[PDB]
């Protein structure tokens, strides 16, 4: 299939929530990206059939000044025979340079390296700006505070992810990415934060990286599998389990928005010996439509 | 047995083992003491299950079997961890968690206290057993017989099936065990710490595959979505109750002098129990009612050490709101200070601080049993007289929310009492963060994070006080920043009876800038706010260098927070 | 199809804009910067909520204003047309400021006079200053081609009534006052004709 | 850090007296200077409120006044003309007439403002 | 509707102006008290805060001010209508918003011609009742010739209440002409006078040509 990397500059203040409206990240699943994306191609009423059946993007990873980074891998590693502490500075480490991950697969990397590795990261910085509701005042109330957490993006970092499809595929990713450009991605899209431009090209770079093979898999987006593939695959395997959760945006949903159904997902950048292809999870209920929650898997293979 | 544990803790903590001056004292004699009924206790088992005739024969009739029985892997050292105790705690929403925060820490060491104890009740061995047990982690010594075995897997299953059944990932507990060899508490052959390495690796990979196929098979797989969440830690699965509260959730609420763990009470802890708080008669009408009740005493009852502080729980008033109560004041910006400190390359002192030939069991023991009793006894003692509360201890995580000005103070305390403590050989890294009232608490804690998190690089004795740029030695921050800077001008200023707020401001916009017509414009603002030629001076060549220029300006903005209408 | 009309323009302050900030140092009344660049913005929360309100005077909730501005009422769950992004000192205006060796924003000093004993109470607010230009981008989305025209002159009637009001602040007392200036009207997305639609 | 340099060179105390004084430039103060320094206020914000990189004619003979306002000054009271051979000011008016151009004018201004600040500082 | 109604007009000095703030300047002189200034052009402005509050101030007090009064929210009914109130549970808006009121470009001209400047230095004292010895002082002002461009805007509410509001405007800005505006007005500074260029309802159907406030 066609890879492409999408690379996104952001020209104001995102904000990416996880649980709550304060709460500001730097980064969105995958699964957040393809809500968009359906969320997009049903107002440029166009169809769903190819996103929900050959459509595989990975999460947004962070980038910046010739350097493109890449979730840390779920290894087992050996560390310093002296200090326990270096573990400590590997689990604080979050995100590999693409040069660096095969190294960093094999080893070979210190504790102080993987602290000055995760101090190379070079992505903005997160506030948290307080805005008010004055619409209790009209009617003898009074003003509410309430806190929005936003992510600004330094001039040069900023986002990207890879996208796996066939030619047709890739090129209605372009146009409704396009269309996303405007339409914003984030949770205050309607009140400015998450305005951004989109960059599609085919990276060369990227492209050989995917091609190594290696004995194990990394995941490179939020994933989960079916029953048939799940007793195989975690069969000596390193993940992390991550709670998707989410009220439902859209205005036929029902008469007013109501929670999706909780979902599970391994988290991108677990180790698995086997490889396994996620499913489109439908994470509705009794809905007059059916939401959507990404779960496939891209792979990108490792030697350990 | 357990009470005359706890009176050998209470009189032998400062009794050194060995008499002999020319032998290091380190360990005292509690410690040797519950150490060797610990290791009396496992090759006790151990003999049992081997059906050891004659002890004598079996390990002192030649001397040699005395030798090979220390060869043989005789014990089991085993780790129990839980995870997402942080997230528990302080990922929490809405005007009850300021309240609900330090009932959520107690609820969370409680429950650890309680697994530990059904763990040792189904091993039928005291608390002597219990190595450590810390912010969510405990380390015990075992018998390394089948029936060990056996029940660590029982326990394991059991506890995973009741967190999975009540969190649902969001606390897991996960216990890993190595066999140990009685020369590796010896430390003879120096492998002690390859022992505690190894086992703590183990501990990792458990908690890397932490769930099993029918458990995620079962995460994934929902009837029904909740359509109502609790205003604080927002769970649709479980049934949300009026008011939007979880069961859990209120009950944490109805528990903020004995903890008692008993089939009747307010949070639901694991075999079928629950937490309730119950007065010192309540607590004894509950066990005379109640058979198999476990009661805990706050520093038949086992005693808990932890870091209970709380000037809000002080005075009555205060009781109603527990740090909006901190946050009024006459005078001073209405703010609160968190402070999220830590024990630097602990994990290293515990491995590389003690030289190979001093590696031992009961050194590890006295170790851990100091830091603990630092952290859970003498804390409270530090804190005393200050606007804090403290939510969290334990050394490898800190939590003192509060009135920014006493955070500090009582940071800078602290840092002094650890230093004595400690005798060095330990500095502790600290962030501050300086938040108004009805800021998120998950905010907090995540920025006084990422303030820790900078404030532990480089050399890891450092202070990151308030903004990320702030970052100090204790050394500079006590003497230089605050005594030397913040009171020279707390005196001119407030000899002023504006108390300065408008010169102030001046002095921060023009320290700003770096044009040298700035620095001319500073020497006319300091000519004409009239201060003391030599103070003038100083200030002025504080401004001319820089890093005292940086510290000059956070004294200042912490004049300007002192005095603020 | 779907239509995303953009619109361009800069926002030049009249008088001194005062949005503050509830949460660089110690400022009294600081009004709200960007993380980064540390460069004063204004909030798209704060002219949206402008907009709304002004149109909510002038049409009196109303359909118009809950097509336009979005709802999220029971059976009443429409998007917001109006996606308006937050404005950005803009670099014109900032090479302005770099020359004359004038700052980005300034201190206003302030009373209260009490009617009681006759002191007055000292006060300070920082404001941005009178020759600043912010950079402003809107978004509509054209969910309906036959409402458009409507909305688009509801818009007209928020921005002129916007620009003879005042924006964030104490705009009673001569802060935050502002003037629009479309530099451009454009569909980015789609085909919908704006050539002859026109703000102001 | 010309200003201060000056400023330091010339700065003295009446030790004459046997009471503590800090003279500077034999008896200068800011009241010597008020007129002269007002005047230099009216050329900056002439050429403030101007858009041209260059300084336009009435800058040019207002500067020349300033010149002859200098000389007056200088004659008036002898701690201003030893204000100003210390500090070379005229000599720098001159240096702005030859060169020309408003940022020359912005940066005597800077100078003499420095100048000034200090002078208030070390009293 | 929404009825904005727009008085523009000059605000003449007869006096020295003399609106203090925290000044910056090149050269910066012995005086403690310089004029607010519009940074980005330097001149000399009258912040549209002191104009509402001289004229809220003396339109109370010609209403009559309740005795005991420790808030500008228990102010007459008329006056919170008009100026705004923030009781509590009572919100009223504003509908007079005075906009600062910049240097005119007029006096700009005639002082750049006549080689004038826009401020002057009054040189003052005090002789103590004491030693009767005078301690000099300098109050920076705005000389007499300068005039400023000033904009009110009008909310029009309520229709039936715009006559009686119009009226108590009228009323405060004939007691502002008779008073001073911010400064040390009762040593002869900050004398005005308004001169109404125009009053137009800018937006909405709402007619005030009929409407004067001088």
């Amino acid at each position: 299939l066609v890879v492409k990397l999408v690379k996104l500059t952001f020209k104001s203040p995102v904000h990416f929530g996880m649980k709550r409206l304060s709460d500001s990240n730097h980064t969105i699943a995958a699964d957040t990206l393809f809500s968009a994306l359906i969320i997009e191609a049903l107002q440029q009423q166009l169809e769903l059939s190819h996103l929900l059946n050959n459509l595989v993007i990975t999460d947004l990873f962070p980038y910046n000044k010739t350097s493109y980074f890449l979730p840390k891998p779920l290894i087992r590693i050996e560390g310093k025979k002296g200090d326990e502490s270096g573990y400590k500075a590997f689990k604080k480490l979050t995100y590999i340079p693409v040069e660096n991950y095969s190294e960093y697969l094999r080893g070979e990397i210190d504790s102080l390296e993987a602290s000055k590795i995760a101090e190379s990261l070079n992505l903005g910085k997160a506030s948290l700006s307080t805005k008010v509701s004055l619409q209790a005042v009209d009617h003898n109330g009074e003003s509410e505070p309430y806190s929005v957490g936003n992510f600004t993006f330094y001039p040069e970092s900023g986002l990207y992810f890879l996208a796996k499809g066939n030619a047709d595929t890739i090129g209605q990713l372009e146009i409704l990415m396009h269309a996303l450009q405007y339409s914003g991605i984030g949770g205050k899209r309607s009140a400015g934060y998450g305005q951004f431009r989109c960059t599609i090209e085919d990276s060369g770079k990227f492209d050989s990286l995917l091609s190594q093979t290696g004995n194990i898999a990394i995941l490179l987006s939020s994933a989960m599998a079916s029953d048939e593939e799940l007793v195989d695959c975690l069969e000596d395997a390193r993940y992390l389990l991550k709670k998707r959760t989410g009220f439902v945006q859209s205005k036929t949903y029902a008469d007013q928005l109501v929670k999706k159904k909780d979902f599970y997902a391994f988290s991108a950048g677990s180790t698995f010996y086997q490889k396994f292809n996620g499913k489109i999870f439908d994470v509705s209920d009794n809905g007059r439509h059916s939401v959507y929650r990404y779960a496939k898997a891209f792979w990108l293979e490792g030697k350990i | 047995f357990s009470s005359l544990l706890q009176w050998t803790e209470s009189l032998w903590s400062y009794i050194p083992s060995s008499t002999d001056t020319n032998q290091v004292m380190d360990v005292s004699l509690y410690d040797h003491s519950k150490i060797t009924c610990a290791i009396a206790s496992c090759i006790y088992d151990y003999l049992t299950e081997m059906n050891c005739v004659n002890y004598r024969k079996e390990l002192f009739s030649p001397y040699e079997k005395t030798k090979q029985f220390y060869q043989e892997d005789v014990f089991l050292l085993v780790s129990l961890d839980m995870s997402g105790i942080q997230d528990f705690i302080y990922n929490i929403s809405g005007s009850k968690a300021l309240k609900s925060l330090r009932s959520r820490s107690f609820y969370l060491e409680t429950m650890l206290e309680s697994l530990v104890d059904d763990l040792l009740s189904d091993l039928e061995l005291s608390r002597a057993n219990l190595l450590y047990t810390g912010g969510g982690h405990a380390y015990l010594l075992l018998p390394n017989t089948e029936r060990a075995r056996d029940v660590l897997a029982s326990f394991e299953g059991e506890m995973k099936e009741w967190f999975i059944k009540i969190f649902k990932t969001d606390l897991s507990v996960a216990i890993a065990y190595k066999a140990c060899t009685g020369e590796d508490l010896m430390n003879s052959n120096g492998t002690y710490s390859d022992l505690w390495q190894t086992v703590s690796r183990k501990l990792s990979d458990k908690k890397a595959h932490k769930y099993s196929l029918n458990e995620i098979k079962l995460f994934n797989s929902t009837i029904h979505a909740g359509t109502q969440e609790c205003k604080e830690c927002l769970r649709s699965d479980i049934d949300i109750s009026e008011d939007s509260l979880c069961k859990i959730c209120e009950g944490i609420i109805a528990i903020s002098s004995f903890f008692v763990v008993s089939p009747e009470g307010k949070v639901p802890l694991p075999r079928n129990r629950y937490l309730s708080v119950e007065n010192q008669d309540g607590a004894e009408r509950k066990i005379k009612m109640n058979k198999e009740t476990r009661i805990y005493s706050k520093n038949l009852v086992t005693n808990l050490w932890m870091c209970d502080y709380d000037f809000s729980t002080l005075n009555p008033e205060t009781k109603k709101q527990g740090i909006a109560s901190y946050v009024n004041r006459e005078v001073g910006i209405p703010r609160l200070g968190v402070l999220r400190a830590d024990i630097d390359n602990l994990g290293t002192t515990f491995i590389k601080g003690i030289p190979e030939q001093y590696r031992s069991i009961s050194r590890t023991a006295t170790l851990s049993r100091q830091l603990s009793m630092f952290f859970k006894f003498e804390l409270s003692n530090i804190l005393k007289g200050a606007r804090i509360s403290v939510i969290y201890s334990g050394g490898d995580d800190l939590f003192l929310i509060g009135a920014w000005d006493d955070v500090i103070s009582k940071a800078l305390v602290l840092r002094k009492a650890f230093t004595r403590f400690s005798a060095g050989k330990l500095t502790f890294s600290a962030g501050i963060g300086m938040y108004p009232v009805k800021y998120p608490i998950s905010k907090m804690a995540s920025e006084t994070g990422v303030l820790e998190d900078l404030a532990k690089r480089g050399e890891k004795n450092q202070v990151a006080l308030w903004n990320d740029s702030k970052v100090f030695g204790w050394s500079q921050l006590e003497e230089q920043i605050l005594k030397e800077k913040m009171i020279p001008l707390q005196e001119a200023l407030t000899n002023s009876q504006e108390h300065g707020k408008s010169f102030l401001y001046k002095m921060l916009e023009l320290l700003r800038n770096e044009d040298q017509i700035n620095i001319a414009r500073l020497a006319y603002l300091l000519a004409r706010s009239s201060l003391s030629e030599e103070l003038t001076q100083s200030i002025f060549a504080w401004s001319q260098n820089k890093q005292q220029k940086v510290e000059l300006i956070t004294a200042i903005e912490y004049l300007v927070y002192q005095i603020r209408e | 199809m779907y239509s995303k009309i953009r619109i361009v323009g800069k926002i030049d302050v009249l008088t001194g804009l005062h949005i503050g900030g509830g949460g660089i140092g110690a400022i009294a009344s600081p009004v709200v910067r960007d993380p980064y660049s540390r460069l004063p913005i204004i909030p798209g929360s704060s002219i949206k909520g402008k907009m709304r309100s002004l149109l909510a005077k002038h049409i009196g909730d109303a359909p118009e204003i809950l097509r336009l501005f979005g709802s999220s009422q029971k059976g009443a769950i429409q998007s917001s047309r109006l996606q308006i992004s937050d404005a950005f000192f803009s670099k014109a205006s900032q090479e302005e400021f770099d020359k004359k060796d004038l700052a980005y924003t300034e201190t206003k000093f302030e009373n209260t006079i009490s009617r009681l004993t006759a002191v007055a109470n000292p006060r300070q607010i920082e404001r941005v200053t009178r020759g600043a230009s912010f950079d402003f981008h809107i978004i509509y989305n054209v969910e309906n081609i036959n409402e458009v025209m409507a909305d688009f002159e509801n818009i007209k009637t928020a921005i002129h009534l916007l620009e003879n009001d005042y924006l964030g602040g104490g705009g009673t007392r001569g802060n935050g006052r502002i003037r629009f200036v479309i530099d451009s009207i454009d569909t980015v997305v789609g085909d919908f004709d704006s050539s002859n639609l026109s703000i102001k | 850090n010309f200003a201060r340099k000056v400023v330091e060179e010339n700065k003295r105390v009446k030790d004459n007296r046997g009471r503590q004084e800090i003279v500077l430039f034999n008896g200068l103060t800011t009241s010597k200077l008020r007129n002269l320094l007002e005047l230099i206020n009216h050329v900056y914000t002439k050429v403030y409120n101007s858009d041209d990189t260059t300084l336009s004619e009435d800058v040019r003979d207002e500067l020349e006044y300033l010149k002859v306002k200098f000389a007056y000054e200088s004659g008036r009271e002898p701690a201003v003309r030893t204000f100003i051979e210390k500090t070379y000011v005229d000599k720098l008016v001159d240096v702005v007439l030859k060169k020309n151009t408003k940022k020359i004018f912005l940066d005597y201004c800077k100078y003499f403002e420095a100048l000034v600040a200090y002078a208030k500082f070390y009293r």
